RNA sequence: UUAGCUAGUAGGUGGGGUAACGGCUCACCUAGGCGACGAUCCCUAGCUGGUCUGAGAGGAUGACCAGCCACACUGGAACUGAGACACGGUCCAGACUCCUACGGGAGGCAGCAGUGGGGAAUAUUGCACAAUGGGCGCAAGCCUGAUGCAGCCAUGCCGCG
RNA sequence: UACCCGCAGAAGAAGCACCGGCUAACUCCGUGCCAGCAGCCGCGGUAAUACGGAGGGUGCAAGCGUUAAUCGGAAUUACUGGGCGUAAAGCGCACGCAGGCGGUUUGUUAAGUCAGAUGUGAAAUCCCCGGGCUCAACCUGGGAACUGCAUCUGAUACUGGCAAGCUUGAGUCUCGUAGAGGGGGGUAGAAUUCCAGGUGUAGCGGUGAAAUGCGUAGAGAUCUGGAGGAAUACCGGUGGCGAAGGCGGCCCCCUGGACGAAGACUGACGCUCAGGUGCGAAAGCGUGGGGAGCAAACAGGAUUAGAUACCCUGGUAGUCCAC
């Protein structure tokens, strides 16, 4: 059903980005905040707010160029049907280093560019292309 | 198509 | 390749990829055919070469190179098949029928029209006559007397009784004969009673229906008379190819109707809806039976229904 | 188009057993054991370090080199000895051939070549302990078809005219 | 022995395959779908660079072609990296075990994973830089590689386990509304056919046209009365219901799910499914009933070349119910 909520999060981002929507809403969680705040610090989105404490509702502000999609495509890599893990030197790049790869480690959620100074590996979340 | 289907039986090489 | 002596021999039968060729002494020797041959029929004298034996005394086939000219030909057209010759090089045909399953008269009439365009003399021969009574036999004899006034010889035989076989053989020697007829009219059994042929195959005989007849034996197999001449068996045929010529030739397809031409009112006549037809006056007089005249325009009205789409050679 | 398999089988006591633990063996006691994460049955196959192919992931295979296991005409058994259930040790049976005075014995080229035969197809019935390794001996020395070499085979790679 | 000095003179030392396109190279003659060629496409019956030969050339080279075999090309068993409306393919449908997977908050364990380190992954082969044999092949120094496995110390975001939860997921109650949902038992009226009676007369019936068939024992038609059988006009509509096949007169009884409103309440109780399990159009099969109409086989008449089919008059099995 909603068994991969991160893949449900990537579905709601990719649709409203392409369909010229100004802002989207989604059910919040701890892990969804730990991904959207990284995308806010990497220039892909604008802002996020939390609403509700018994039903946590996350909101995302979209971002455009001249009415053109900033996030052109995003790819869920690991999934509950097949888990993907890499080491500190087998971290894949997106568009040969242009896009970022969201990898959550013990030192929080960071990119593979940020995992060079950290020297860790773990679960690949999404290819932000 | 499903990876979990190939756990039971792999792709049958002719 | 590596062929033998060019010589003249008689083709026994036709098998598509190959043919059975009898030599000049009585040797069954199967051969294939040349690619440029337009047609090859049963009983056609050809130029052929018997290959070469690979093992000494054991050969497989030869080839049939060339085909001689035709004395006669039996061309009957068909829907979506075209004009196809069945047999050729013959002087006499014998129309063979039986009282079972049916004895029609329209099957008789269009072989008469065909033989008028081939200069061949057909002979009406009935089989299975032992099953009827003398009351029924006298009626069938009466219906063939009309076919006796028109000049065609009628010999009425039976295979399981051996009646009339000796007068059937006296007029039949020195010639080749087609035993034409429908399916299951006693074609194979009359071949057994005349020849005395090799009884170890002796035919394929399956004709068992509710009211019908079956065509089990194939197109034509060649054998020889004890006196002289050849035999040609015929398929069980229910077809009538009249795509050949004009209905002026239909008037020529009947013997006694020759002597009554040029006697009607007009110079052209349909002979059915035209006033004062002298052919119709001859039927009303009784010198021509009305069974033939009603079947005569049935042939002409069959040309109103076969002609419809189109066909040409 | 193999779903149930298994009674020394699974476990325990005690005796016995080998160099060592142990159903390895024996009596008794228990009724369990294995198995849809493939037990069991049938067929096929020596395996691995690797070679070859492929951008890689994968794919096909296991000759030469090296490591290990099994096997030494077929089958079974034990002795000897630190080490074998023993390629050129023995014993018994079967199969085949040889010798014979008819009663008997002899033999194991999957060692080097080499013959017969099979098959599309694979070699001289060569030389030497000079070197290396091993065996015996205090050493000298001897032995080594291991190996070092030579010939044949455009069989492959590479170089030149 | 390699090596080296010296001698004589180009003297002792080049072939095979191809030549339409793929794929490098074009003309000519001979032959006449014959011979042949060929891996594919397909060439040649009167002008063939494709056959045979010649001329000339191309690609290789002491080798050159062919055959057989493995992978690649082939993303053509698709993990990387394929599809399933009609190209081959979504079981007829539903329930559900094992298996896979799982919302949200916190703590804990560090299981999976990740970081570091030790030990190990024999040598040779491959890779990196060298050295050596006149060169190369080949031999060889050290390093890297061998992405493996085992152990210890770490980090806790995610996945797993435990613990306490939370409510939007999934459920429970009440008030309601719609429906051919299923099963069982009655009941109605047309129409069909049979039978009884009445009035009534020469054809009824059927087809393109006719015939078989029925009827002066009075058919057919009409009216009265009765019997049996099966189906439910109109309503009725890309209308409704059911997991699906499917389900239609009305009424009662039993019973199933679906949906909506207002709240209350349990607290992931869920999704999915190989074997297994049940339902599942009609035909047909077994036993015992039932019998109008329709109707395989078959009877009979037209059609026809024959009619076996079509058309028509009849007609059994079956269609009906129980099991
Ligand atoms: N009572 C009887 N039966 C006969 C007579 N002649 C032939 N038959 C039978 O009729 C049947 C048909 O004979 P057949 O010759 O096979 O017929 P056909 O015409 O050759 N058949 P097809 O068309 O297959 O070649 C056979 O069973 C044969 O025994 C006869 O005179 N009397
Ligand atoms: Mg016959
Ligand atoms: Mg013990
Ligand atoms: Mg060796
Ligand atoms: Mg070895
Ligand atoms: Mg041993
Ligand atoms: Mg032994
Ligand atoms: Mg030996
Ligand atoms: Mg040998
Ligand atoms: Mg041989
Ligand atoms: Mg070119
Ligand atoms: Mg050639
Ligand atoms: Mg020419
Ligand atoms: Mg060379
Ligand atoms: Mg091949
Ligand atoms: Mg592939
Ligand atoms: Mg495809
Ligand atoms: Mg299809
Ligand atoms: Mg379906
Ligand atoms: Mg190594
Ligand atoms: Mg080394
Ligand atoms: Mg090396
Ligand atoms: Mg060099
Ligand atoms: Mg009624
Ligand atoms: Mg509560
Ligand atoms: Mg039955
Ligand atoms: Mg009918
Ligand atoms: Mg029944
Ligand atoms: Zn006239």
């Amino acid at each position: 059903s909603m068994q991969d909520p991160i893949a449900d999060m990537l579905t709601r981002i990719r649709n409203g980005q392409a369909a010229n929507k100004a802002a989207v809403t989604m059910p919040s969680s701890k892990l969804k905040v730990a991904i959207a705040n990284v995308l806010k610090e990497e220039g892909f989105i604008e802002d996020f707010k939390v609403e509700g404490d018994t039903k946590p509702e996350l909101e995302l502000t979209l971002k455009y160029f001249q009415g053109k999609a900033v996030v052109e495509s995003i790819q869920r890599v690991s999934r509950p049907g097949l888990r993907i893990y890499k080491r500190k030197d087998e971290l894949p790049k997106v568009m040969a280093g242009l896009g970022i790869a969201v990898v959550s480690t013990s030192k929080g959620v960071m990119t593979d560019r940020a995992a060079r100074q950290a020297g860790l590996g773990g679960e690949i979340i999404c290819y932000v292309a | 198509a499903t990876v979990n289907q190939l756990v039971r039986k792999p792709r049958a090489r002719k | 390749n590596l062929f033998g002596e060019p010589d003249e021999g008689i083709v026994i039968s036709r098998f598509g990829m190959h043919a059975d060729v009898e030599s000049a002494d009585g040797d069954v020797h199967r051969c294939n055919i040349r690619r440029t041959i337009r047609s090859l029929v049963t009983g056609d004298r050809v130029v052929w070469r018997p290959g070469k034996p690979a093992a000494e005394g054991v050969n497989v086939k030869g080839i049939v190179e060339a085909v001689h000219e035709r004395t006669s030909v039996l061309t009957r057209p068909d829907f979506y098949d075209g004009v196809k010759p069945i047999a050729a090089n013959i002087d006499q045909i014998v129309i063979v029928s039986a009282i079972l399953p049916e004895l029609s008269l329209n099957i008789i009439d269009r072989y008469l029209v065909a033989c008028e365009t081939l200069q061949i003399e057909p002979i009406i021969v009935l089989n299975k006559i032992d099953l009827l009574d003398d009351e029924g036999m006298a009626f069938v004899n009466e219906q063939m007397d009309i076919y006796r006034n028109i000049g065609y010889r009628v010999l009425m035989v039976s295979s399981h009784t051996q009646d009339g076989l000796k007068p059937l053989e006296e007029a039949l020697t020195g010639r080749i004969s087609i035993f034409a007829g429908q399916s299951g009219v006693g074609k194979s059994s009359l071949l057994n009673a005349l020849l005395g042929l090799q009884k170890e195959i002796l035919t394929n005989d399956i004709s068992d229906n509710s009211g019908l007849g079956q065509h089990t034996t194939t197109a034509a197999r060649l054998y020889h008379f004890p006196h002289g001449g050849d035999v040609i068996d015929s398929p069980g045929v229910r077809e009538f190819g009249l795509w050949h010529l004009e209905p002026e030739q239909i008037t020529q397809g009947f013997v006694e109707f020759h002597d009554y031409l040029g006697l009607c009112k007009y110079r052209d006549c349909k002979h059915d809806t035209d006033p004062g037809c002298a052919i119709r006056e001859a039927v009303e007089e009784g010198k021509i039976a009305e069974t033939r005249f009603e079947n005569y325009h049935r042939i002409l009205e069959s040309m109103a229904q076969v002609k419809t789409r189109k066909n040409f050679s």
